[PDB]
């Protein structure tokens, strides 16, 4: 899961 | 002569970070998407709530109107996208293919189809009336990032963290050309320009850049923001003077003169990212939305 609740609010990863 | 920008109102009610924001064709309001399984429609002029329209089981990253301005559709981590009738605020139909999170989407301008991007690094074509897919396209090799059609939808143009812009035929599905960097950064945005001619392509790297889309090639590079972690929607403003705007990582909305790229100005006011920015299509409104620590809408409005 994205923990903020969605994919566009969680920061890419590496 | 620079804008003048100056807050008129806050939009309060999403209980977790805001998404993305979209003016409706018509000019009467605006759509928002949050993490928080919702969408809300504003009034455009005075951000007074309308209503909240909701279905999806997951987190939703995008919605955008069709041209009349009576459906949306979104785009959720549950993979699915729905399409909703506005006035009524009820799902009319659930596109399932993809296979995760659903990124990024659009109508055409007809608004018979709707293009997708998703985690799973495909786009697809949907036909609006039976609410199934047409093509899936392998589009790319990372995520897709952004998806838009041009001004009369026979062209897709698709971003992704491979560092590619692809412009598709969307009668065949087919590539017609790849916009290429050397240095190849992850792109997080891309949007055809109001007169149809260029690109607005965003990588992280804190540079966004206006790509002749016939030639192939770069055209103008706008910096001084912060944009290396989320793909945070740009766009042309065209009712006044002629700007690009943008969110930023450091909470600000920017503002660049198209010509000169410089910085006309900056909004300030957010305590988040702001992720999403839009331009009201005839008056010299811009909505801005932020992350979980704001989670509000803010209105802008401009005497130029």
């Amino acid at each position: 899961v994205n923990p903020t609740g969605c994919a566009r609010s969680e920061p890419k990863m590496s | 002569v620079k804008p003048n920008y100056a807050l008129k109102f806050t939009l309060a009610g999403h209980t977790k970070a805001v998404s993305s924001v979209k003016f409706s064709p018509n000019g009467e309001w605006l759509a928002s998407s949050s993490a928080d399984k919702l969408i809300k429609i504003w009034g455009a002029y005075d951000g007074k709530f309308e209503k909240t329209i909701s279905g999806h089981k997951l987190g939703i990253s995008d919605v955008a109107w069709s041209s009349d301005s009576n459906l949306l559709v979104s785009a959720s981590d549950d993979k699915t996208l729905k399409i909703w009738d506005v006035s009524s605020g009820k799902c009319l139909k659930t596109l399932k293919g993809h296979s995760n999170y659903v990124f990024c989407c659009n109508f055409n301008p007809q608004s018979n189809l709707i293009v997708s991007g998703s985690f799973d690094e495909s786009v697809r074509i949907w036909d609006v009336k039976t609410g199934k897919c047409l093509k899936t396209l392998p589009a790319h090799s990372d995520p897709v990032s952004a998806v838009h059609f041009n001004r009369d939808g026979s062209l897709i143009v698709s971003s992704s963290y491979d560092g590619l812009c692809r412009i598709w035929d969307t009668a065949s599905g087919q590539c017609l050309k790849t916009l290429i960097d050397d240095d190849n950064p992850p792109v997080s945005f891309v949007k055809f320009s109001p007169n149809g001619k260029y690109i607005l392509a965003a990588t992280l790297d804190n540079t966004l850049k206006l790509w002749d889309y016939s030639k192939g090639k770069c055209l103008k590079t706008y910096t001084g923001h912060k944009n290396e972690k989320y793909c945070i929607f740009a766009n042309f403003s065209v009712t006044g003077g002629k700007w690009i705007v943008s969110g930023s990582e450091d909470n600000l909305v920017y503002i660049w003169n198209l010509q000169t790229k410089e910085i006309v100005q900056k909004l300030q006011g957010h305590t988040d990212v702001v992720i999403s920015t839009a331009c009201h299509p005839t008056e010299n409104i811009i909505a801005s939305a932020a992350l979980e620590n704001d989670k509000t809408i803010k209105l802008w409005k401009s005497d130029c």
